């Protein structure tokens, strides 16, 4: 079908990417930098860490949000239908939470086998929640070299947009009702093999295994998440 | 093992990726013994893309094939240089250290092939009273073996000692070859080494005298 | 160019702690990697990330990264620990091995255990006898065995076997046994083995007299 | 020609009493082909027990010996046992290794 | 009929100088005994490790050997060192010989 799980796709990514800029994130592959070598702290500062000044008083909203990085968990993302797949650099993982693969597919649905190449090739993804049927949202890397991000709608002298979690910024406000993207908490993502290189300031994140339950169906799921400044329990 | 000849190309092979999910990168180390390791490059099944080191930018080409599931290297215009052991690592994806260090390939090459270098050995200018002088010739760097030497278009072989070639640390050979003749006869007779070396077709005479002595 | 740099070579004896330096320009700022090659054995990884260590590899290893210098320390060496080391790092889209370092261990020297069997009766019976002559536990390989009967010197007519190394202990055995005919054996009195080797200020000799007891 | 080993005692010294742990043995000789497996009581004692390299003996035999180290107070009550065994032959040959009795 | 052997040693050349590579031979003549042994002292100090040796047979209607010595010598080296010469250890011999030459080509 268009999604695939099991960890495995085949080769009906889009393998168009660049060389033109000398940025050379498709040769940043083989490796990673440490978090202070990359000057990460200058492009993390930018979000609020724990309480971001807000009490409350269910609800969504559409409102917008299309320009700044998605590096880290404060994030408004948008809808995505579809996405020519001549801007796609790599496999296009969306999460149910469980990661799973969308391949380039024809415009009626018909799989396409050219890796991307042919023009008319286009990606669908209609960015709907698990208990209406396919994934919360999605993530990949534009061709010019770039992260890119979406997912459903966040729901409800300050402001917060909750993409996720907010357990006590909400009415019990969890991952099952509003997670849009990756971030099942505030310091906790999805892992998945190519999560190092969307994200390459969680590098220091340490491993975890988690169990959760969605709608009325359970993931066994490995996640990242790093020594959280309060506690490890809740 | 089989010595490639100069100038010719050798294929280091790999398991790679069948067409799926790899969640590996693959790279190539040689080692000359006992000179450490070298890179040269890597390759990501996921990605067709290679990555060639900048020392050996002209020499190699990483392709893979998927139906045979097999990735390999092709080195041309091997040189003296290039007699080494090639490792084939595969580490994981994003964190840049190499694990599961293959089985090593040996390859071996035979330096080159070329003329000889001849030289004299100047006699004893001191006088001697038992009447004897020992005059030599002395041939070396040459590849490969043999040569043959001749005094005098072959009319002197009363008293020449032609030596058994050695190896050289470089890897070419040296030889000598050398007459005692009497003393008297060190102004009178005209000495000239012959040396002819079919392998590179080099025929080179040389005289030998007693230096230039006030 | 980016170069790293490596001691030549150390030099450790068993059960103490060495160091491996592996030194460069802010190394401190990259994720250095440690690789063991035993020779005409394929590297493995011994250290990955400073200080994570892989499974399969016993806890004496250990590992640090700062400044402009990376560490490798291994407590508890013993003969099993000799070998090349080398340090990996990246730069500027381009891979970097560190020059070797060959670790290698001081070997003590242990004197010798020597004994001295005689010949048994059923084989003298048979008509041959043999004396033998048993260096255990001994370092390093280089020992010499002499034979005396009756302030006799033997030549020739003597088998000599050694063992393989201990890898423990690194220590060797030796069997030296001489073949006689039975007149010949019962046409001398006292039989002496002799030992010279390294960690013993004189030349040993075990002896005795045939025909007593 | 399927020659099978022939076995003598190493006993242990006429005394050698002390704290010096003694040593005794099996020796085979004149057999062929090879090899022979050594084991000791029960096969089941690997501590300070070495089987020599088969040494080549002068008319195309050979020869080879077991040797056990063993604290000096334990031979009083406790006895040690060689074992052969050949296969060329199909022979499991047994000794027991006592101390000489050094008595006249 | 032990035959001492003859000794003979010769400088390098004018052509190879220029080649950077310094080659010093050292020659022994018939001698019967197979067993010798020469040893390079320059500036009457020892080296080893740098020098290699070549051997013939006896001839057909004869027995003595003859044997060799080559010390090589990388660039600049030759420049030093004013002394050098060849010793050789032999029966027949009443006591070692050395064979020594000036650089300056006295
Ligand atoms: C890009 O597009 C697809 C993405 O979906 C890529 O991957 C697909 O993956 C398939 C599975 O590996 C590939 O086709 C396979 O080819 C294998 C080759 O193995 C040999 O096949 C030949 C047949 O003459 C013989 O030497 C042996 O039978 C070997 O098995 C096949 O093994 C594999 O399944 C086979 O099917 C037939 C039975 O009907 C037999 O070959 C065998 O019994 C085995 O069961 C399958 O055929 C291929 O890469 C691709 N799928 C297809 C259908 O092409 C491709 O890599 C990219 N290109 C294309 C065109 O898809
Ligand atoms: C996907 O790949 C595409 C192309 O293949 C890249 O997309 C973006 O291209 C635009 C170039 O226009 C640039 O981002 C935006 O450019 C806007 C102007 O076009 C800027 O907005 C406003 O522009 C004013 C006039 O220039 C100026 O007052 C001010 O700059 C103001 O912001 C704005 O800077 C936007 O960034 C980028 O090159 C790129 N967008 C990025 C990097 O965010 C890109 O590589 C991929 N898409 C991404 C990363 O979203
Ligand atoms: C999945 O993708 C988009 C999501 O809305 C839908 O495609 C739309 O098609 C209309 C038809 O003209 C375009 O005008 C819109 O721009 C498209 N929407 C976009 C790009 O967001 C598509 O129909 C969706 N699948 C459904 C609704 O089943
Ligand atoms: C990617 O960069 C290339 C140059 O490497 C340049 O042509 C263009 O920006 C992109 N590719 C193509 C085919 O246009
Ligand atoms: C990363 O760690 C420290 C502490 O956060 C930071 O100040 C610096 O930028 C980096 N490295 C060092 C050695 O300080
Ligand atoms: C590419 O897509 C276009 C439009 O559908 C059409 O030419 C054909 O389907 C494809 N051609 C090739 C060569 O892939």
């Amino acid at each position: 079908l268009i999604n695939t799980n099991g960890s495995w796709h085949i080769n009906r990514t889009a393998l168009n990417c660049n060389d033109s800029l000398h940025t050379g994130f498709l040769a940043a592959l083989f490796y990673t930098h440490k978090f202070n070598a990359s000057g990460c702290p200058e492009r993390m500062a930018h979000c609020r860490p724990i309480d971001e000044f807000a009490q409350g008083w269910i609800t969504y909203a559409e409102g917008h949000g299309s320009d700044q990085r998605p590096y880290c968990w404060h994030y408004a993302p948008r809808q995505c239908g579809t996405i020519p797949a001549s801007q796609v650099c790599g496999p296009v993982y969306c999460f149910t939470p469980s990661p799973v693969v969308v391949g380039t597919t024809d415009r009626f649905g018909a799989p396409t086998y050219t890796w991307g190449e042919n023009e008319t090739d286009v990606l669908i993804l209609n960015n709907t929640r698990p208990p209406q049927g396919n994934w919360f949202g999605c993530t990949w890397m534009n061709s010019t070299g770039f992260t890119k991000t979406c997912g459903g709608p966040p729901c409800n002298n300050n402001t917060l947009t909750c993409p996720t979690d907010c357990f006590r910024k909400h009415p019990e406000a969890t991952y099952t009702k509003c997670g849009s993207g990756p971030w099942l908490t505030p310091r906790c993502l999805v892992d998945y093999p190519y999560r190092l290189w969307h994200y390459p300031c969680t590098v220091n994140f340490t491993i975890f295994k988690v169990r959760m339950y969605v709608g009325g169906v359970e993931h066994r799921l490995n996640a990242a998440c790093n020594i959280g400044h309060h506690h490890h329990h809740h | 093992a089989e010595v490639k000849k100069p100038g010719s190309s050798v294929k280091v092979s790999c398991e790679a990726s069948g067409g799926t999910h790899s969640n590996y990168v693959i790279t190539w180390v040689r080692q000359a013994p006992g000179q450490g390791l070298e890179w040269m490059g890597g390759f990501i099944p996921d990605f067709r893309t290679a990555m060639y080191a900048q020392g050996f930018q002209g020499r190699v080409t990483i392709t893979a094939d998927e139906s045979t599931s097999l990735a390999y290297m092709e080195l041309t215009n091997l040189r003296s240089e290039d007699t080494a052991v090639y490792y084939c690592a595969r580490g994981p994806l994003s964190r840049g250290y190499y694990d599961y260090w293959g089985p090593g390939t040996l390859v071996t090459v035979s330096a080159s092939t070329k003329g000889p270098s001849v030289f004299p050995l100047a006699p004893s200018s001191k006088s001697t009273s038992g009447g004897t002088a020992a005059l030599g010739c002395l041939v070396k760097d040459y590849f490969p073996e043999p040569v043959t030497v001749s005094w005098n278009s072959g009319a002197l072989t009363s008293g020449v000692h032609t030596f058994p070639a050695v190896l050289q640390s470089s890897g070419l050979y040296s030889l000598s070859s050398v007459v005692t003749v009497p003393s008297s006869s060190l102004g009178t007779q005209t000495y000239i080494c012959n040396v002819n070396h079919k392998p590179s077709n080099t025929k080179v005479d040389k005289r030998v005298e007693p230096k230039s002595c006030d | 160019s980016y170069v790293l740099t490596q001691p030549p070579s150390v030099s450790v004896a068993p059960g103490q702690t060495a160091s491996i330096t592996c030194s460069g320009d802010k190394l401190g700022d990259k994720y250095v990697s440690w690789y063991q090659q035993r020779p005409g054995q394929s590297p493995v990884l011994v250290l990955y990330q400073d200080s994570k260590r892989p499974s399969g590899i016993p806890e004496r290893f250990s590992g640090s990264n700062s400044g402009n210098t990376a560490t490798l320390t291994i407590s508890g060496t013993q003969a099993m620990d000799e070998a090349d080391y080398y340090c990996q790092a990246w730069d500027s889209s381009a891979l970097v091995f560190g020059g070797g370092t060959k670790l290698t261990v001081l070997r003590t020297v242990a004197a010798p255990s020597v004994f001295i069997f005689p010949p048994s009766d059923e084989q003298l019976k048979s008509g041959t006898a043999s004396v033998v002559c048993l260096l255990n536990n001994f370092y390093p390989r280089e020992a010499k065995v002499q034979w005396k009967v009756d302030n006799a010197l033997q030549s020739g007519n003597s088998q000599e076997s050694v063992t393989e190394q201990d890898s423990k202990d690194s220590t060797y055995s030796l069997s030296s046994t001489l073949t006689l005919s039975k007149a010949d054996y019962e046409k001398h009195k006292v039989y002496a083995c002799e030992v010279t080797h390294q960690g013993l200020s004189s030349p040993v000799t075990k002896s005795f007299n045939r025909g007593e007891c």
